[PDB]
């Protein structure tokens, strides 16, 4: 009567899906990407990912990367470290492009697994300790080489408004910027003034990423801005997020993608927390706070519902945020943001949710 | 009640559900797939353990088949242990903790689900 | 100033030691053995063994043995079945022993992989899905003998007043014995009349084993025994473990790693449960049973604690009781089971747990 | 009180307390390797009001420890101060780079 059967695509259209990256610590051997429905909260399917997997979409729709670490016999045996492309309507794997020994093993910040904007470059963060940035060419399904320029420098920061340069955050405090060739080599390379002192206001690596500057908030609250209209990076700050009575009762940012800018606005979306002090910046949102980055007010703060990553979709006007396990979807199309739903259970250890890329030409 | 895909979705996802009498594994219905089709990107079993169960909306008794979805890491939702009429391995097509992807071209267990076959 | 270092030993005597083996059901490619102390509770260390482990402990007590898959890229490429022999006190894998890719992937019975009494020869279940019994030379490092005849039969139970003798249960209701010869590969063999009618009163296959006979329950809370003090095995039963309150208020066994036999008192130990129905064979224990096999009558009966799977060690009298996450430690000196403590947390999702031999 | 999250010495640990897990604070338990490299935290020692240089090594080889999970960042810093930071697998450069549980391994003031 009835017969099952595989080879089927994900049930419901890209513009419904994200991706909730389940690092699975306890067994994080068994990482995995889940695909969820975010209008209805269904599970759509999954990617497995091995050893703490990192992920991200194409920037055309069409594929999802997966960048992970297999031994022969797990915990012994020869170490192969891979990107993986894989088929983003059936979720099955398609090629496996081989990466030096080396690619960063750590939590999911985005910017350590990251595409030019042309989406012709995956480029992601080295360490061998040693640190380098890795660039795989897409349509050769090779590595090209390390950009060793980059050592003492960790993650990258693309430029959406040049097809194929991206930022890294230096030891020094400023940026290092690296413009890629056709063949996916540095063609030129520039290393902005001292943005942030690193000793006395270290910024978190999470950019609030505009078309052609970047914020970064620091652990003491202040706001720094990488300007990249011209090919020289232009740096400024600080600015405080924090008004006298924020002050008094000690709020500062808190989190690991902890940041997200909607673009047309100008808006800035940041996990804060009170009683602020040394060891708090990985803590849990008390609130959400909305910043107007022109007028470098605060226009809105709600409750944080314990959320630790974001994420920002441009093209509807949205904001996803997570715990660690559950992910909450709100409307940003005002500058006070309004809850539309929870999904429950997303994840075991997950601290980084993307959407399924939508336009973005 | 012999057609899940018209049934209420919360109704076909439960343990109790009168066809998944006899699975140990995760509803492949509440991993992305149906009741008949794995998710995307695993696999279906050629093989299966087999039984019996008894419709309580039409009075009558059907041969279920238990294929699992196969070549994914475990699904995690929707896990059953239902054991009706199961055997030990000395009748072993009756068996449910057995791999039923066993013979699979990757036997990474990700789902299971219950074909009905018929009367 | 202080340095950090490796190469350390497990830090209690390997008579304190028991193996919990986690399936981590969930995330069942990251499966392992837990090791701890049961007479404090204190987790001593792990074995992993990657998708659905299986393991035992040597007879000798020296080394460890697991049996588990491997694939290429885990969820695609290659597919390894492997025994790895790993050293016991410092838990480091030793040796990898290729098996044929037909190794039982399942959840933990005992007799899915188990050994002889000479400690010589390694005896574990295949499917593919056809069954048959495949050896594993200890000395050697490798797969010596693939016994088909076993083809329609299930598990292992070994012989502890032979050398290298095993049996099985066979889908007629009886017995298929095997003998090993020194070189692991079969030197003779033979079947039993039949114990039990596979439709009418299936049987568990977890023995209640002593060293010349062995008992079985079944679904209905009847037992069955096969006693192998001779070449040929001679099978008997139905006895009931129910007396008529039993009955009235049907009392049934289930679980799964169910049943266990205090050697020197002939005591044997069942998971029990009442309203038993069609169904309810692998429920948790509402209680222990303690069966005189002599009597065959039963003399106490305990709080089950939600058990589902047990063992024994004889020479201390214990048994180990294990719910699927916490394991409960008894003393079994007496008629009474006394517990002594238990510790929880010591798997995600086990069905089974093993003493460290201390016989030799 | 050394299997607990809020001694002194812990106060950069990302991870299981090898102390929980067939181990010590300063050795790995059977079957798992030390890391070479680690990061390294600044302590506050409640009994000489003094800090402490504490360095955290991985033990590596063996699968998540799963016990004694531990999540304090006193003085931790991002990966651009690379060997502040506790957001990154110090077993990265080990033979074998699965993560088993970390140690916390007192160097001096
Ligand atoms: N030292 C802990 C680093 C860590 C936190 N979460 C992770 C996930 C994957 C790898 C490392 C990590
Ligand atoms: N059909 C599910 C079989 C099963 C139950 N528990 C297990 C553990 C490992 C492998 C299979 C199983």
């Amino acid at each position: 009567r009835e017969v099952l059967t595989g080879g089927h695509s994900v049930s419901a259209p890209q513009e419904n899906r994200i991706y909730v990256m389940d690092s699975v610590f306890m067994h994080l051997t068994e990482s995995r990407v889940h695909v969820y429905d975010y209008t209805n909260g269904k599970f759509l399917g999954m990617v497995p990912t091995a050893f703490n997997g990192h992920v991200q979409v194409s920037n055309d729709g069409k594929k999802i990367y997966t960048m992970t670490t297999y031994h022969e016999r797990i915990t012994r045996g020869k170490r192969s470290d891979v990107v993986e492309v894989w088929d983003a309507d059936k979720l099955t794997f398609e090629k496996e492009i081989s990466l030096p020994p080396k690619r960063v093993q750590g939590l999911n910040y985005d910017g350590l697994f990251r595409q030019t904007t042309d989406g012709k470059f995956i480029v992601l963060q080295n360490a061998s300790p040693a640190t380098s940035i890795g660039i795989v060419d897409v349509a050769k399904g090779d590595y090209v080489e390390d950009v060793t320029a980059a050592a003492g420098c960790w993650s990258v920061i693309p430029q959406p408004n040049r097809p194929r340069s991206f930022m890294t955050i230096c030891g020094d405090g400023g940026l290092l910027t690296i413009n890629l060739g056709e063949d996916g080599k540095v063609a030129s390379q520039s290393r902005s003034k001292q943005m942030f002192s690193v000793k006395d206001d270290p910024i978190f690596i999470a950019p609030a990423l505009d078309k052609d500057k970047a914020h970064f908030v620091s652990y003491y609250g202040n706001v720094y801005s990488a300007d990249f209209s011209g090919d020289e990076v232009k740096v400024d700050g600080p600015w405080s997020l924090l008004n006298d009575e924020d002050k008094a009762k000690n709020w500062v940012p808190g989190g690991y993608n902890l940041v997200g800018l909607h673009r047309a606005s100008g808006r800035m979306y940041v996990f804060m927390h009170p009683d602020g002090k040394e060891g708090t910046h990985k803590f849990p949102a008390a609130e959400i706070w909305v910043m107007d980055t022109k007028t470098k007010q605060r226009v809105a703060r709600i409750p944080g519902r314990d959320a630790l990553s974001m994420t920002i979709d441009q093209q509807r006007n949205l904001m996803l945020t997570l715990d660690g396990g559950n992910v909450n979807v709100y409307d940003i199309s005002q500058p006070e943001p309004k809850l539309l739903r929870t999904i429950e259970g997303a994840a075991e250890a997950s601290l980084q949710v993307q959407f399924h890329p939508v336009g973005g030409t | 009640s012999l057609n899940p895909d018209l049934a209420n979705e919360d109704e076909v996802n439960s343990c109790d559900y009168w066809r998944h009498c006899a699975v140990d594994g995760f509803l492949c219905s509440c991993c992305g797939g149906t009741t008949t089709t794995c998710p995307p990107g695993s696999t279906p079993s050629p093989i299966s353990w087999i039984g019996t169960c008894h419709n309580p909306h039409d009075g009558k008794d059907y041969l279920i088949s238990y294929h699992d979805c196969c070549g994914k890491t475990a699904c995690g939702r929707c896990q059953c242990n239902t054991q009706t009429r199961e055997r030990p391995g000395y009748e072993f097509f009756l068996h449910n903790d057995v791999n039923w992807c066993m013979a699979n071209e990757n036997s990474t267990f990700h789902c299971t689900t219950s074909v009905l076959v018929g009367l």
